[PDB]
């Protein structure tokens, strides 16, 4: 049956890659030459994977308890190694996501790339980050969670480095690999500790271990709290949380469906991902909970701060997706862990549109700036109407997916902790004014400065129905989310995020699309929170002159001591014996009667020293 | 269970060596395309 | 079979002299076939090599009036190293074509180094073991001095010299155990099995270390390997980067954690801060080099600190992780070097600002460059990541041992800044002007592509399914720290 | 030395006796640790 060759799933798309890999090194250009029938070879190898985790999905939500099938990858005398692969619900959930999310993208990216070199090796990459995310997914311990969670950290950075033409790819793709890494440092001592201290990384004895040693003395109380935040600070690098969030927004170089993946609930989600699988280390500890949860919140106020001022609209979206993260990351903090996976959900679905049709009207732009793309529809009226849609998503209007993702995230805070309600909540009418000046300026007025392919366009409508009718499986009435995935009246609460969100719509249009205020003037005026906030925040330039500087002055500061203080003494010891040698002819001088003294006075002492 | 390297060793190595001696033949920019120099680096 | 194994290159080689010729061309595939024939004996002499002690040892009596005895012995711990130096140095010598300034010296030179390589793992006399770790003097001071840099006298000179007066100590330490009671051993075996006072063992230790910690480079021993591995062609670099410092790290295992463990116990930690010295020196002195070798050949320095902690740890974990390092960076560094010298070759130029957006015309070395260097770094999936992860597991499971974890791991950081930025300074951008005006390589002849690929190929089935390396010396090295533990 | 001209271009690095105050710390730091791991 199933559950058997679920391993399967990974391997197909790498094996597909491997193939296309093989072609693109060997008989390079008939590979290069052969675009789209290798394109739908890959296409069918992912369309197996979807169809066989979709079946996974049904019969787990139909009914059936979890299969794992480990297997012993790194063995010593006592000890053990474990990597295979569990099936849980969860699990089954995002890998349905990941495999949907990568199959219409890889359909939108045939049209995406039109005649241009590298239209197989994007294939490859992304059938390698298709193997790698969804081995990530089924992983019962933690070790396999830092293997495909560092491969898929290498596939982004060459996905974003696919222009090598370029020069800011290459900065991105090398800035988005080192924050992971620093991730990775992080998660690496955590994973370390974990084993070092409980003996054993299964996501559900790590848990049982911990409580039962907390119960006891051996360490407590931050001693098991120290180990649990460097877990978080994996991430903080992935899912682009604060501080370490000045990587997403510049690795927006690379193309538009690679940033759909990769900033839909498809990598980024994998910090989260994990934040779900380790709540049996969090939950017996309340000191960090609260940490994850402000972490979370600041980003969120961060990205909606930055993203309004921006101008260029990829890079506006990759602060929000950050704000959107930062929802999630909040609602995994306190408490709530069927609630921060149904925003996963549906995030993975109206982000990938809005980055899709981001994609779609820089490619019909014949660049980048919402300034100088005015009112469009009058030739792109699916991208237009689908990107409202999604814009309507990400705020309130009830009907879609977004709004019951953000109650009861909201209400969870509310009940615990309500003072980081009331920052969330005016950052929700952020999120309504950014989203929606990203479209008045974009899609409707006058087209400022100097038209749809069907490829292209057919995802953006397969995820509005999602984006549409993912939110009808939350609902508290018969709220089915919950059941199914779970953790080892209202109108008073909900209807005040839809009232915010009309303050931000409205405030959005009354200023863009006629502009009675004054856009430019309420910061070209005394106001000097536009240069700030257009500066990003200027961690960046901060993160450039503290840290950048540290080691690249460290690094000389060791250098010159190597190549002065340890190798001249050691050549100072050739120096010696030469010198010495060069010295000591001196005493062979050319003369017999100096011999003479030296032959019978180099005697007479040696009788000295005798009797 | 646990697998072996003995056959997988014995399986390759003879397609190594007829490769080998294969690629050795196949050949390019060495010869005469570009490459006045004589594979010392000075 | 060892025998055979040793003196049939070396043999052969001697026929070279006498072998036709018009500009000499059918030297090198005569090399080639002696290589892959020895490589065959290896691992046909692998299928009778079961899977605890010399699984094969064959001994005979040259001079009785010493104590010297051609011991020859294969062993878990030495047989992957054994397979490693068969196959690097095939691939050396397939690498090693164009090489067109004094072949005949070349492919005598390298085969005499291809007997010179497997002799220091297969010999179990502390004799013979002194005179193979001293017959690479000769022949890689050649390698270096004719052919590859211009500072290769300074290079060379150097080498000679601290490989010969730190090739010193290792003599007197097996004099120095040989004859501690009433019986002149001069047997690796013999002369384990025997009882040394704690107050040489410590000495005769640090005897030891001088000689293994300069092939093997720790704190300052290691000014020697800059010069030596920056001037020197790729094929030369293979060997002199993949198998020397494993012998450095092999005879370590061998003569100081079976044969001096009472003082292994208390000299480990200095290996250990030693290790995470040699790590975070190493990363910081090869981002702070511009030119291309000197920086990987600092990689080669940072490298090894896994070693120096696996072997100063004393869990069944940490040994392993040791050798699997040495298995891995053997195959790692040689692809490196060897795009580094092609790189090199294409170009005339080493400096990085120098060049860049070579990887527009020149996009074949590009991908193959990347993805040694992905594997450099501790990715997953390769032998690179199994290697420190088994490090820090077994070390830790074991200084007050939370703060060296801590600064071992910066490697994890710190070792794609200088790899990454090369690949920024070298292969993305746009492309140079006229100042490049060389002719970019056309790109890998197939040739160099099956070299990397072969050398690829071994490092995914590990790190994928590590047990393939693991499997040899499970029992050799459970016995060896089974040993160190009993001590203590 | 005058080799180290890239971006690596920190002026007050090669002097002698910046070279010594970095040797300082340096040697003092394995030697602390040194120190510590013995004890
Ligand atoms: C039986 C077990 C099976 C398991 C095997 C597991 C290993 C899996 C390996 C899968 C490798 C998939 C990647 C294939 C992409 C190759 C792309 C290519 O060759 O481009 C080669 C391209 C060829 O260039 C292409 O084709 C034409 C060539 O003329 C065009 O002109 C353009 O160059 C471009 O279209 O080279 C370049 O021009 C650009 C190079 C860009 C840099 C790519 C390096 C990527 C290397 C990643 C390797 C990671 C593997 C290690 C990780 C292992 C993870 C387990
Ligand atoms: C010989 C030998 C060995 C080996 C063995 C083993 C370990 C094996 C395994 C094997 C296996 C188990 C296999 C696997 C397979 C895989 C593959 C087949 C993949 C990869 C490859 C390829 C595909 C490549 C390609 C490329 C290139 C070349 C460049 C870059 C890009 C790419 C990556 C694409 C050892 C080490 C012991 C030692 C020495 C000798």
């Amino acid at each position: 049956p199933l559950y058997q060759y679920a391993w399967l799933i990974p391997v197909l798309p790498l094996l597909g890659a491997l193939i296309v890999g093989f072609g693109l090194i060997a008989f390079s250009e008939t590979t290069s030459k052969l675009r789209r029938p290798s394109a739908i070879f890959i296409m069918a190898l992912m369309a197996i994977a979807m169809g066989h985790s979709l079946t996974l999905f049904w019969s787990q939500v139909q009914g059936h308890l979890p299969y794992t099938q480990m297997i012993e990858w790194a063995a010593a005398g006592n000890l053990h190694i474990a990597m295979g692969y569990v099936i849980d619900p969860l699990a089954a959930l995002m890998l349905v996501i990941v495999t949907t999310v990568a199959f219409l993208v890889m359909l939108y990216s045939d049209g995406y790339m039109a005649h241009d070199p590298g239209y197989v090796r994007f294939f490859a990459y992304l059938s390698l980050f298709g193997s790698s995310m969804l081995g990530l997914v089924v992983s019962p311990n933690l070790v396999q969670v830092y293997i495909f969670w560092e491969l898929v950290g290498m596939c982004s950075y060459l996905l974003i480095g696919f222009w090598y033409d370029r020069k800011s790819a290459a900065e991105a793709a090398q800035k988005a690999f080192v924050t992971n890494r620093v991730g990775d440092f992080g998660l690496l001592l955590g994973m370390v500790g974990l084993f070092w201290a409980t003996g054993t990384f299964d996501f559900a004895g790590m848990g049982d271990r911990l409580t039962e040693l907390v119960n006891t003395g051996l360490l407590s109380p931050s001693l098991a709290a120290i180990l649990a935040i460097l877990v978080f600070l994996g991430p903080v690098a992935k899912s682009a949380q604060f501080p370490l969030h000045v990587w997403l927004p510049d690795a927006m170089e690379g193309p538009t469906p690679i940033s759909a993946l990769i900033h839909a609930a498809t990598m980024v989600a994998a910090g989260v991902f994990l934040i779900a699988r380790m709540f049996p280390v969090f939950e017996q500890l309340p000191q960090v909970m609260t940490t994850i949860a402000w972490t979370g919140a600041f980003t969120a106020f961060m990205g909606a701060t930055i993203a309004i001022t921006q101008n260029d609209i990829k890079k506006s979206l990759a602060y929000s997706t950050i704000s959107q993260l930062g929802y999630m990351v909040m609602g995994m903090g306190v408490g709530a862990y069927s609630a921060g996976l149904f925003h996963l959900m549906t995030h993975a679905y109206f982000k990938a549109m809005l980055f899709l049709g981001s994609g779609s009207v820089i490619h019909s732009m014949e660049a980048q700036d919402m300034r100088y793309m005015g009112g469009l529809r009058k030739y792109m009226p699916i991208t237009g109407a689908t990107f409202l849609v999604g814009c309507l998503a990400i705020s309130g209007v009830p009907p879609f997916a977004g709004f019951w993702s953000k109650d009861e995230i909201l209400g969870a805070v509310f009940h615990a902790n309500p003072a980081m309600w009331l920052l969330t909540w005016l950052t929700a009418g952020l999120t309504a004014f950014y989203m929606f000046r990203m479209y008045f300026m974009t899609f409707e007025g006058k087209f400022r400065n100097v038209e749809s392919p069907w490829t292209m366009t057919l995802p953006l409508v397969v995820l509005a129905i999602p984006s549409t009718l993912i939110g009808f499986v939350g609902t508290p009435f018969n709220n089915l989310f919950e059941v199914f995935i779970h953790a080892p009246e209202f109108l008073i609460l909900g209807g005040s995020s839809v009232g915010i969100g009309l303050m931000g719509i409205t405030v959005a249009y009354l200023m863009y699309l006629k502009g009675t205020p004054s856009p430019q003037a309420i910061a070209k005026a005394i106001q000097p929170l536009y240069q700030f906030s257009l500066h990003k925040w200027y961690f960046d330039e901060l993160y450039e002159a503290v840290f950048i500087k540290g080691c690249r002055r460290l690094a000389r500061q060791v250098l010159e001591v190597d190549y002065n203080v340890v190798d001249g003494v050691v050549n100072l010891t050739g120096f010696v014996t030469m010198v010495t040698g060069e010295g000591l002819k001196y005493l062979q001088n050319g003369r017999a009667q100096f011999y003479a003294l030296i032959v019978l006075l180099a005697v007479l002492g040696f009788v000295i020293f005798s009797v | 269970a646990v697998i072996s390297v003995k056959p997988i060793l014995l399986a390759m190595t003879p397609v190594f060596i007829l490769l080998c001696l294969f690629f050795g033949t196949r050949n390019g920019f060495y010869d005469t395309d570009q490459y006045h120099g004589n594979a010392a680096a000075h | 079979w060892l025998t055979t194994i040793i003196l049939f290159p070396i043999v052969a080689a001697l026929a070279i002299p006498f072998i036709p010729t018009g500009k000499g061309r059918p030297i090198r595939w005569y090399a080639l076939a002696v290589g892959l024939i020895d490589f065959a004996l290896i691992v046909y002499a692998f299928t009778n090599f079961y899977d605890p002690g010399m699984q094969l040892w064959e001994s005979y009596d040259w001079i009785p009036e010493i104590g010297l005895r051609w011991s020859v012995g294969a062993d878990g711990l030495s047989m992957p190293l054994i397979l490693l130096t068969g196959f690097i140095t095939t691939l050396a010598i397939l690498a090693a074509w164009p090489v067109t300034l004094k072949p005949r010296l070349f492919y005598f030179l390298m085969l005499a180094m291809y007997g010179g390589q497997i002799a220091v793992f297969a010999v179990q006399d502390m004799l013979v073991f002194f005179l193979a770790w001293e017959l690479e003097l000769i022949p890689v001071y050649l390698l270096l001095a004719i052919w590859g840099g211009h500072k290769r006298q300074y290079a060379a000179t150097k080498f000679i010299l601290y490989t010969a007066g730190s090739s010193l100590f290792i003599l007197v330490a097996g004099l120095a155990m040989a004859f501690y009671g009433d019986t002149v051993s001069f047997d690796m075996q013999t002369l384990a099995a025997k009882d040394y006072a704690l107050g040489f063992q410590l000495l005769v230790y640090a005897g030891f270390l001088v000689a293994y910690g300069v092939k093997l480079p720790i704190v300052p021993l290691h000014t020697w390997l800059p010069d030596a591995h920056g001037e020197a062609t790729a094929p030369v670099h293979m060997l002199l980067a993949g198998i020397l410092l494993k012998m450095g790290g092999y005879a370590l295992i061998r003569m100081n954690v079976d044969m001096l463990p009472a003082a292994h116990a208390k000299f480990a930690p200095v290996l250990v801060i030693l290790g995470v010295v040699n790590i975070i020196y190493a990363a910081l002195t090869s981002y702070a080099q511009r030119n291309l070798k000197r920086k990987i050949a600092y990689s080669s320095i940072s490298h090894i600190g896994f070693v120096l902690i696996g072997i100063a740890s004393f869990t069944n974990l940490g040994m392993s992780g040791a050798v699997l390092q040495m298995v891995s960076h053997g195959l790692i560094g040689a692809s490196l070097f060897f795009l580094v010298g092609a790189t090199y070759d294409r170009t005339h130029t080493l400096i990085l600002e120098e060049m860049g957006g070579v990887g527009q015309k020149m996009k074949k070395i590009f991908a193959m460059f990347t993805a040694c260097s992905l594997a450099s770094l501790a990715l997953p999936g390769m032998s690179g990541f199994v290697a420190e992860l088994m490090v820090f597991i077994g070390f830790a499971t074991s200084p007050f041992r939370v703060i060296v974890v801590f600064l071992a791991a910066v490697g994890v950081i710190l070792t794609p800044i200088y790899l990454l930025s090369m690949l920024r300074e070298i292969f993305y951008g746009p492309e140079n002007k006229e100042l490049v005006e060389h002719e970019a390589l056309v790109d890998a002849e197939p040739r160099e592509v099956f070299i990397i690929a072969c050398l690829l190929v071994p490092i995914i089935g590990i790190g994928l399914y590590p047990k393939l390396l693991t499997q040899i010396y499970d029992a050799t090295t459970g016995q060896v720290i089974a040993r160190a533990r009993e001590v203590l | 030395a005058t080799d180290f001209r890239a971006i690596m271009k920190f002026d007050g690095a090669d002097s002698p006796a910046m070279i010594a105050i970095s040797a300082v710390l340096i040697l003092g730091f394995i030697a602390g640790l040194i120190w510590w791991a013995l004890h």
